[PDB]
RNA sequence: AGCCAGGAUGUUGGCUUAGAAGCAGCCAUCAUUUAAAGAAAGCGUAAUAGCUCACUGGUCGAGUCGGCCUGCGCGGAAGA
């Protein structure tokens, strides 16, 4: 396992294939061509969905491609499929911008178990639940 | 070099000396630091 | 630990008064109830370290004189005019 | 600058600033710029210190001025003999005397206000030091 | 309300330098662009205002070493400008009618 | 640091994990990485829960002083940087030989294996456990 | 006090979709894995990355750090 060399997660929405107002010289900025993701990079993506930004690891080599395994969307933009509102903060505690529960979001929690990392699925509840609290959002518990 | 009435600690890693009775600011990392009088 | 040792004074007056304060210790009083006043001085340091705490201005002191202990409250203080000091002091028995 | 709406006399005798201050207590704000050396606080200088230091806490915070000039400072024109009537009032001042408060501030932090008064003291000619509210 | 030319300016230059290049950036008007690796050499598309796009030929001069190259084409006329919305006289003469328009102004 | 009342309570709460533990290892990351953090105390995560502590503090008067009351024999085991690893579900469970896999699996170090206490024995690899 | 260690996944987070990605400004200032880690004091970025400190291990082995009060001194202190 090599440390870091060039792998940095970043890219707009999984749908958007190969950007350059998004990204576009942010992934092109080593050698790696701007082709490289959009012939690759919903090779993975088609399996799921579209149009959801998540993140993959850039482990450029001098062997002109890369290694990558993909992970998870960040539970920001989850909450708005997942929340009603598109939007989130702005005002916290100023005024609750929207609100959900956790006999769902402990529900959907579960799922990004497999890039998480917790000894029990509670804890990695109240820590997205918490990110979920930055937004201004406050969960109906 | 700097020789202000008043020398104190710009940067971190300023240090104060008193050498020749004369006190100083030497800043082993940034040169502009270094400073007498005071 | 509201507990402060404090002598009794004889001569009380500017004189006296600032040959003392200027000495480590601070003149007071204890005052209340149908007893005549007690003038009473007293150290310094300790009292100064004293007022750190709130329950100085509250919570009944002991203050021990002759042996005897009289049971207090701050009723009123007077702070040095700009230095971290206290000039006066005004126990009002409780 | 601080300065009086209307009085009852334009000019006043220069008079002695001898004696200990009355503004010993702090009364309004958690914490306060203590006036230690014995001087004269033109308006100027108010302005100018409240200045560097409404800035120094930022829209934050809430301060005080415990003092106020009203004592008209007259100035003889430059080659101008002695004599022929006093001067025109230049400028007003508030005397001070040692242990007076000046400036108050509540709704920050103790180390925050410790060194907005550094600034207000840094524009003060006076000696300056920092004290805070004594429950009683 | 001014209106100005702002041609895309694309660049070629040594990668080692294509950091301190990207500090060229912050010293001129134009904007960040797309750009991609050559080999050895690095390219960046650039975009900025002809006002001040004749300094970039120097800038690239000093900061490649002699090593820089670049080229660029008038573009976009849209863009807008500051500040105080300066003006180059004048028109116009030689044609009747003007003094007409003179009154107008009064 | 906190006073005698949090390193005595650190340690205390060391010896009553002793009450009710087993099989122990060692294990010195003289160079760590947090990387491994998740190898493990994600391992941990795979047994049970968070109550698994490496509880590194080595200090011949710190995790050396919870010793006279429970396994005198870990004394020795004082010198050099230390961190005991206690269980509790599965006597002589597998947490002891992921220690030995786990540093040839990119761990530079790992206190050289030794291993613990349940035979009163030392350095030994062992898969001789109840599986 | 010095010494190789460590100082994490989403945080490209919502924001005015040009970016603010711990660090322009916003408000929030999560919670976990834990010997420890501020969703961060400074540095460095178009913004990242990156380099540090907080903090905590161990090596180490005895006193040490920061205010207050004052005494006496140094600087600030250049003329025919």
């Amino acid at each position: 396992a090599k440390k870091v060399q060039a792998y940095v997660k970043l890219q707009v929405a999984a749908g958007m294939a190969n950007p350059s107002p998004p990204v576009g010289p942010a992934l092109g900025q080593q050698g790696v061509n701007i082709m490289e993701f959009c012939k690759a990079f919903n090779a993975k993506t088609d399996s799921i969905e579209k149009g959801l930004p998540i993140p993959v690891v850039i482990t450029v080599y001098a062997d002109r491609s890369f290694t990558f395994v993909t992970k998870t969307p960040p539970a920001a933009v989850l909450l708005k499929k997942a929340a009603g509102i598109k939007s989130g903060s702005g005002k916290p505690n100023k005024d609750k911008v929207g609100k959900i529960s956790r006999a769902q979001l402990q529900e959907i929690a579960q799922t990004k178990a497999a890039d998480m990392t917790g000894a029990d699925i509670e804890a990695m509840t109240r820590s997205i639940e918490g990110t979920a609290r930055s937004m201004g959002l406050v969960v109906e518990d | 070099m700097k020789v202000r009435a008043s020398v104190k600690k710009l940067c971190r890693n300023c240090k104060i000396v008193k050498r020749d009775g004369v006190i100083r600011v030497i800043c082993s990392a940034e040169p502009k630091h270094k400073q007498r009088q005071g | 630990m509201f507990t402060i040792n404090a002598e009794v004074r004889k001569e009380q007056g500017k004189g006296a008064s600032r040959r003392l304060r200027a000495a480590n210790k601070f003149p007071a009083i204890i005052y209340g109830g149908k007893e005549a006043p007690l003038a009473i001085e007293l150290d310094h340091d300790k009292v100064m370290n004293m007022q750190a705490k709130a329950e100085f201005y509250s919570e009944v002191l002991t203050i021990v004189v002759d042996g005897k202990e009289i049971k207090v409250k701050a009723q009123d203080v007077q702070r040095h005019p700009y230095k971290p000091k206290l000039q006066h002091i005004d126990f009002v028995r409780a | 600058m601080l300065q009086p709406k209307r009085t009852k006399f334009r000019k006043m005798h220069k008079g002695r600033n001898r004696g200990l201050a009355q503004g010993t207590d702090v009364s309004f704000g958690s914490f306060g710029l203590k006036a230690v050396g014995r001087g004269r606080l033109t308006a100027r200088q108010i302005e100018a210190a409240r200045r560097a230091m409404t800035r120094a806490v930022k829209r934050q915070g809430k301060i005080w001025i415990r003092v106020f000039p009203d004592k008209p400072i007259t100035e003889k024109p430059l080659a101008v003999r002695m004599g022929k009537g006093k001067g025109n009032v230049e400028y007003w001042v508030a005397l001070i005397q040692p242990g007076k408060v000046l400036y108050e501030m509540d709704g920050v932090p103790e180390e925050l206000a410790r060194e907005a008064f550094k600034l207000a003291a840094a524009k003060l000619p006076i000696k300056t030091t920092f004290v805070t509210k004594t429950v009683m | 309300e001014l209106l100005e030319p702002y041609l895309s300016f694309k660049i070629y230059a040594p990668q080692e330098y294509l950091s301190r290049a990207y500090n060229d950036a912050p010293k001129y008007c134009a904007n960040i662009v797309d750009t991609q690796l050559k080999n050895n050499e690095v390219i960046l598309s650039g975009e900025i205002p002809a006002r001040c796009i004749q300094e970039y030929r120097s800038d690239l001069t000093f900061f490649t070493n002699g090593r820089s190259v670049c080229l660029t084409e008038l573009k976009g006329y849209h863009v807008t400008t500051g500040e105080p919305v300066c003006q180059p006289r004048r028109p116009n003469s030689r044609i009747d009618k003007v003094r007409y328009m003179f009154n107008k102004i009064t | 640091m906190a006073l005698n009342l949090q390193d005595k309570q650190a340690i205390v709460a060391e010896v009553s994990e002793v009450a009710k533990g087993a099989l122990s290892a060692v294990v010195a990351d003289s160079r760590g990485v947090t990387v491994d953090k998740m190898t493990e105390l994600r391992k941990a995560g795979r047994e049970a829960g968070v109550y698994m502590r490496v509880v590194r503090n080595t200090l011949l008067r710190r995790a050396v002083e919870g010793t006279p009351f429970e396994c005198l024999k870990d004394a020795f085991v004082g010198p050099t940087l230390i961190a005991y690893s206690m269980e509790h579900p599965g006597a002589a469970a597998r947490l002891f030989k992921e220690f030995a896999k786990a540093n040839a699996k990119f761990e530079v170090k790992a206190a050289a294996f030794e291993g613990e206490l349940i035979p009163a024995s030392q350095i030994d690899r062992l898969a001789t456990l109840p599986t």
